[PDB]
């Protein structure tokens, strides 16, 4: 759960320091971001239904040929089981918002993903296509300020950017 | 490890629950005086020498068996140990209260010391003694109440960050009673 | 007529100096004891469960890249960081030869000889971590401490070094997690004539490298091997 | 040299992972803070000839036995090379206010201080004298700002807490 | 490893000199566009993963013998190899922008590479032009000249990081030459 | 390499033994099945223009959304480049069917095989359906005899278990 | 326990890989052999009161020297010790022959055997002249068939170059 | 061209030297030292100092007349 502060704390263990003055400097870094971070986490909490309907059907509009029968994605519990993915992976997003870390998504979403979706064949283009959707749906006046735009693009990204 | 704001996530997680302004206002509140935080823990710091020779030699003058020969503080090795042990137990309650959580204090501290000081021999009586009055100066650091040594600060309210602390010291105590 | 002065197009050097033909003996020197080290695993002909790399199908392979950068990332140490090894592997090598004044002047001319020696030797009688299970969570605290005083020398000043490292790629801290504990289930169901062979060697091979003469040291390491175990030397990193 | 970019960069490093809004998130913290602390690197850098003869003194002031023959302090080139020390140690504070951590005192002034000054009989108390000294012969609105003062005198008491 | 604060810290170190505000300027220049450089640094993290198959990529669009039989990217294991190389370069190159200084790309990445190559038998000119293509990359990606995506940002000249890292790329360039 | 001799002297090596009667016995298995595994290799090789061009269009036939432009299969020589991949496998097929052993799979098509076709936005379903094809095209009597139709099968759903 | 399964299974064990062609192949070597191999079991089975008399006593012709008081095999009891023993290897044979392995050999006669025989001064060449008697007593077309005698042979002579 | 042809003959010669005898490379290694101290050390306790060190700067140096 790599926060801000897990960090440091972490860092000053290893070496069997006190917390100077280098750790106290970190914290009020999560304070300036963290501001204006946490309004995302509110434009991503109550928007959750619309955001991730958006981008589930998004997948399939690019890749149809998962709904064929014998094909990846046949029967309409696979879809609901897919639509559960999405809203868990943006799940994820909105808790790394919070924490200011990626650790939420790293030990809960992306140690052991690929070792999942290759055995279960799940295509993970077709999870990055959501996901790559979603940051390019977003415009920053109308959904959030432009701290939170780019923060919440950032989530993304990395997850995009670990997930392939 | 997990700070405050971690613990949140961790606990909004168990619900498939997304986190918003039903509970972002405590972590706003925590940012706020986040900065009274800082101004919190560097006084610990400031003073953690003292705190250890403090705390360990007033053990002995409210105990002084603990130096008659064959006790546990008793030759010059044995009082090297327990003025680390002390200094690694401030250490941790630091990390805690810049942490804003006790995860770090359980796991890399306290999981298991209870019966490492059994199958030591190390008396917990003492040891409880010497983690209260390390208690009591830092509650005094905290709200610059010190007799000895005053600071320099912006002035108000810190009974929060004080009683943190203090809850975090005698969580220390309950896991090696 | 040299590489440098106005005169030549880059064309020089083209023997054996008398540095390279010392680091080729140095090579044979150190698989001809590796090869000496692995032979007590596979003792009788199978292959023992000790030496099992991966599980998943691209676990070895992975385990692989990761073991190749492993050894890439010494070449890339400084010249402080040169020195600090050699002069330690030496001394550690010349307790692992007890007596044998042959040895102690094999491990003492050649340098990467020794830096096999120490490594092969607690592989080959088990003194690792990540082999010796604590019988209890008493020990399991012991090990833990042991852990945490260990690994300040792999984050020195703050900053945390490249010894520490622990994939280079996306992913390959994963696969490293992934394979690292399915040794661990691996070292807590072998044999039980294995796991009071590997819980003596433990005391002795702390109470000789680390202990010297201390005698709390060796009465906490004869109550609590896996604290022996779980403690390197200095320029192992990590 | 543990700053507060080193502390994420080598934690980056580590685990093999792109610098990601964590990283980012920490330097951002040596922006608000270090436009005031470096006004004390200012304060600490035009008064450096007084500071360290006002604390030179205040040593030798408590402990006047040094100065005996036969005893540590005994010559006059004895007190040069002190005054030397005291100005080498207000140095590294000057730089510790300048990288926002504890890195130039460490690794210059903290690692082997211990190995020095018992091997030749240099008293640590008396280095710490002067130390304790300066810390509270500052008084904030004269010398600094309020965010100077507090930082100023937190690497004076870590190195306080280190020599002793 | 070294950061911008650092390194005047080392220079004036050696000087037996107090730092002030004769370069103390420098270090709060570094500080207000410090996040001009968190800016910076999020737009290559944002497209790590295109930057290096459009570097390793253009590779063998510009040269196709690296793929014939006996190639140093022929076979599938040895392209997973080289497509891993890229990425840490990638990666040192943002550890070294995000410090501000470039101590951390010479001791954990390029130190003993050039003989490392030579040893294994990987191409030098090959190499480089991976760095050079990624060099173009990054450059189009600070300044927000890239023709296939745009970012979001607040409006002015980034032109000090575009050139800070365009100085680490053929820094790298020249170690493994 | 792992072939039936590589296997035992290894063992007999690490063992630090000479070669026993395990050991030549381990040697008469790889003489009466590889007189019948090797007339696969014959089918193969005279065959192999034709193999790979009914298998390399099996793939597009099941995915025809690889050829959309901005996809995957994009353009011409991207098809040539996939052509190229099924005769790749199929050569170190022909190996395995000529060492006894997995050995030219493992370390010339396997090992880092995940590693590449997942930065590549390579689909490894595409892979394995041309391998699968292959695998049902093959019928015994007509194509080779019985104990080839067996051994060459099984190196090729081997190749399928390890890629996804 | 050194035979031809467990020599490929723990190969495959120790790569982590699934048991491929190479490991199936091996096994088929213990099936040409092994109908054979057996054969040599019912000879040494059926007729093992008399090849432990008849090399019991040759080691006794060849060293006399041991029956004399004072020297090693002193009383009676030594000589019905020491056919149990010749008894005891050539069970061991027996073993050898059935697993296709020299494993029963190695760590019941073998392992540990020059540490007993050194401390007990039990000579090994009183050891090695039986087993070198029984090597040539055999003739083949008599005793057993071609592949049995070569087989039989070379379990006997590998314990005598274990052995010295 | 008749530099480019001297070029490449110089080449191929500083080649072959490198590719000789473990008996003739330390028999030049020797009578290099040797030659330098006596023609043009003369006594100058120093740069026999760094000949003995240094025998391919004893044989790199000619006398005035041989001119290049
Ligand atoms: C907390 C973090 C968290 C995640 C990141 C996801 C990740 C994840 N997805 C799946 C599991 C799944 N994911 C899918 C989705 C799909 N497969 C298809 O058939 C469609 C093509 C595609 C829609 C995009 C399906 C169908 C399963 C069930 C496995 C299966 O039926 O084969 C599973 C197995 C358990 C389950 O059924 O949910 C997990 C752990 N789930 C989590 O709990
Ligand atoms: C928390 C995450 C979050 C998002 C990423 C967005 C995602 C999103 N976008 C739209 C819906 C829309 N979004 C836009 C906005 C834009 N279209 C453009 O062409 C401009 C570039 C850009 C900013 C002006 C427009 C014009 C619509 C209506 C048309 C449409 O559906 O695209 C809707 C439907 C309801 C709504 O308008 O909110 C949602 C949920 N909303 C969220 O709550
Ligand atoms: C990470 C957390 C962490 C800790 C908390 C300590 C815990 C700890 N303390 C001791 C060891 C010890 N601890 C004490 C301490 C005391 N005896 C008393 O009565 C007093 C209450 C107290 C001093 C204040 C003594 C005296 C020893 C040495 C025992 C002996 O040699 O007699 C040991 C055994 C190792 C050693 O001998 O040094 C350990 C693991 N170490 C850690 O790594
Ligand atoms: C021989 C008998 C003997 C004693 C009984 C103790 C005396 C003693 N002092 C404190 C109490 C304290 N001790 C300190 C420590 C310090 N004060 C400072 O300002 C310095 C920075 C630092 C040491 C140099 C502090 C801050 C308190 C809290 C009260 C106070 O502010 O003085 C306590 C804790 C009260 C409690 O138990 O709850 C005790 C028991 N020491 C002894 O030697
Ligand atoms: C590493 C360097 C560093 C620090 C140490 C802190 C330093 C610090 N503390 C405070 C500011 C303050 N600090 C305190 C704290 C206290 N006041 C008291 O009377 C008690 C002694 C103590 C309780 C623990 C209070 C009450 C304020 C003002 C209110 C507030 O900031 O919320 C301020 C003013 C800015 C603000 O208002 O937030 C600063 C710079 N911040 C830093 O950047
Ligand atoms: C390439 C360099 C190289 C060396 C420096 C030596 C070092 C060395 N010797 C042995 C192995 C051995 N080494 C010795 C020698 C000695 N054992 C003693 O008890 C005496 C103290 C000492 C010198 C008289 C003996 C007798 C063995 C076999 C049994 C044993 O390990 O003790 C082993 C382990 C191999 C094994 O036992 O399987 C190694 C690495 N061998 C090498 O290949
Ligand atoms: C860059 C970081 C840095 C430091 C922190 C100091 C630390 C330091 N001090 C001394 C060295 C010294 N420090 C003193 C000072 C004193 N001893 C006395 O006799 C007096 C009681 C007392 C004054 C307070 C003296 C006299 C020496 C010289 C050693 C000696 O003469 O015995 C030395 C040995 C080299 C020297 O002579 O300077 C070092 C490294 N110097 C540094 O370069
Ligand atoms: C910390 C920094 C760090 C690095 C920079 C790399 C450096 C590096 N690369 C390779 C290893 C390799 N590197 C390459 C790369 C290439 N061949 C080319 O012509 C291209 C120029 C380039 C791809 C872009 C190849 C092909 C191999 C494998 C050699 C082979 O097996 O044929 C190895 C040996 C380990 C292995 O086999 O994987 C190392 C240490 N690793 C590190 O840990
Ligand atoms: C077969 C032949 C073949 C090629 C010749 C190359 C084509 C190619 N593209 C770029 C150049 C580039 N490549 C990228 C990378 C990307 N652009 C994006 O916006 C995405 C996020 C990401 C990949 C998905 C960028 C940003 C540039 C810089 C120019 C640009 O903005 O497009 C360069 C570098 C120019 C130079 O050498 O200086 C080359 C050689 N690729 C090939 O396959
Ligand atoms: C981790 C999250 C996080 C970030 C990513 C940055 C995000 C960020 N960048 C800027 C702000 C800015 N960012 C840029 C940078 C650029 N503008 C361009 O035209 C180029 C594309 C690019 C050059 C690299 C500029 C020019 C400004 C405004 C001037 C400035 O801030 O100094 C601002 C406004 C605050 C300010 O004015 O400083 C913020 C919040 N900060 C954060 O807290
Ligand atoms: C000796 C063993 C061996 C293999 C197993 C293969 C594996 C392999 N395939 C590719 C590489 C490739 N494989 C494909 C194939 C495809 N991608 C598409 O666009 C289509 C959807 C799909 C057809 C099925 C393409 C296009 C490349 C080039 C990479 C690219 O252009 O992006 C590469 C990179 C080098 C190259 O260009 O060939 C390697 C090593 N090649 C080998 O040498
Ligand atoms: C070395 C690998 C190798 C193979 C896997 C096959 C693959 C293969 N099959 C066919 C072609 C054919 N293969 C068959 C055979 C069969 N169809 C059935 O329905 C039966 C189940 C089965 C055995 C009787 C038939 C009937 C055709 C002609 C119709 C067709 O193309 O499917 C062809 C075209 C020319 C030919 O007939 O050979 C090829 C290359 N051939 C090879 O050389
Ligand atoms: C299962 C494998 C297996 C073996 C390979 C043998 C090996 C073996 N032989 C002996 C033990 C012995 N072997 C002998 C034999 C001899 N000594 C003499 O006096 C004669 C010269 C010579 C006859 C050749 C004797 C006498 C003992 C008993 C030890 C003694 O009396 O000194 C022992 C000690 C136990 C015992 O008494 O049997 C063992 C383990 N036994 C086994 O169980
Ligand atoms: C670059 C640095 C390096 C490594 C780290 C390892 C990692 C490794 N071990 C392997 C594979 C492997 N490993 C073992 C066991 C192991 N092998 C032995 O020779 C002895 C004595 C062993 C116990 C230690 C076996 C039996 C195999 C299968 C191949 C074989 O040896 O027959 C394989 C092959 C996986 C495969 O083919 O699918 C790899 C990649 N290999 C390396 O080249």
């Amino acid at each position: 759960m790599k926060s801000v502060i897990t960090t440091v704390v972490s860092a000053a263990d290893a070496a069997g320091r006190f917390p100077s003055n280098s750790d106290l400097e970190s914290i009020q870094g999560n304070i300036q971001r963290s501001a204006a971070r946490l309004e995302a986490a509110e434009k991503l909490a109550g928007n959750h239904e619309a955001v991730v309907k958006e981008a589930g059907d998004a997948c399939f509009a690019k890749y149809a040929y998962l709904k064929n029968p014998g094909e990846a994605g046949e029967n309409q519990e696979k879809i609901n089981k897919c639509y559960r993915d999405v809203d868990h992976y943006m799940r994820l997003v909105n808790y790394c918002l919070v924490v200011g870390g990626t650790g939420p998504l790293d030990e809960w979403g992306i140690a052991g993903a690929r070792e999942v979706y290759r055995t279960l064949n799940l295509p993970t283009s077709a999870y990055v296509a959501s996901i790559a959707y979603t940051r390019d749906r977003l415009c920053v006046p109308r959904d959030m300020s432009a701290q939170a735009g780019v923060e919440f693009s950032a989530y993304l990204d990395y997850l995009i950017n670990a997930l392939s | 490890m997990l700070d405050a704001f971690s613990r949140v996530v961790v606990n909004s997680d168990a619900k498939a629950a997304y986190v918003g302004g039903s509970d972002l206002q405590a972590l706003k509140s925590f940012i706020a005086d986040g900065n009274k935080r800082l101004d919190a823990v560097n006084s610990i710091v400031s003073n953690a020498s003292c705190m250890v020779s403090d705390a360990v030699s007033g053990m002995i003058c409210e105990n002084p068996g603990l130096i008659s020969p064959g006790g546990n503080c008793y030759t010059n090795r044995r009082m090297a140990a327990c003025l680390r042990d002390g200094e690694i137990i401030l250490r941790y309650v630091s990390y805690a209260l810049l942490a804003g959580d006790a995860s770090v204090l359980e796991d890399r501290c306290l999981n298991g010391l209870k019966e490492t000081y059994i199958a030591l021999g190390v008396p917990t009586n003492s040891s409880i003694r010497a983690v209260s009055i390390m208690k009591a100066q830092a509650v005094a650091f905290i709200t610059n109440t010190a007799t000895e040594r005053k600071m320099s600060f912006a002035a108000g309210d810190c009974t929060s960050l004080a009683s943190e602390v203090a809850s975090y010291f005698d969580r220390v105590g309950a896991a090696i009673s | 007529q040299t590489g440098l002065v106005n005169s030549k197009f880059s064309a020089r050097m083209a023997k054996k100096t008398a540095k390279q033909t010392k680091n080729k003996v140095d090579e044979y020197m150190a698989r001809s004891v590796q090869r000496q080290y692995k032979q007590a695993a596979v003792a009788t002909g199978v292959y023992g469960t000790q030496c099992t790399e991966g599980t998943v199908k691209g676990a070895a392979e992975a385990s692989r890249s990761a073991a190749l950068s492993r050894q890439f990332r010494i070449k890339q140490r400084s010249a402080f960081s040169k020195a600090h090894d050699l002069f330690e592997f030496r001394k550690h090598a010349i307790i692992a030869a007890a007596g044998c004044s042959y040895e102690e002047k094999m491990v003492t001319r050649f340098p990467k000889l020794a830096a096999a020696m120490v490594l092969g030797q607690t592989e080959m009688m088990r003194t690792c971590s990540r082999y010796v299970v604590p019988e209890s969570v008493e020990e399991e605290y012991m090990a833990a401490s042991v852990d945490k005083q260990m690994k300040r020398r792999g984050a020195p000043g703050g900053v945390y070094s490249l010894s520490c490292a622990e994939g280079v790629a996306k992913g390959q801290a994963e696969i490293a997690r992934v394979s690292a504990l399915g040794a661990a289930y691996r070292a807590a169901s072998k044999s039980a004539s294995a796991v009071t062979a590997e819980r003596y060697n433990s005391m002795a091979y702390g109470r000789v490298h680390f202990a010297h003469g201390c005698s709390y040291e060796e009465q906490q390491f004869n109550k609590y091997p896996a604290a022996a175990a779980a403690m390197r030397s200095d320029s192992y990193g990590y």
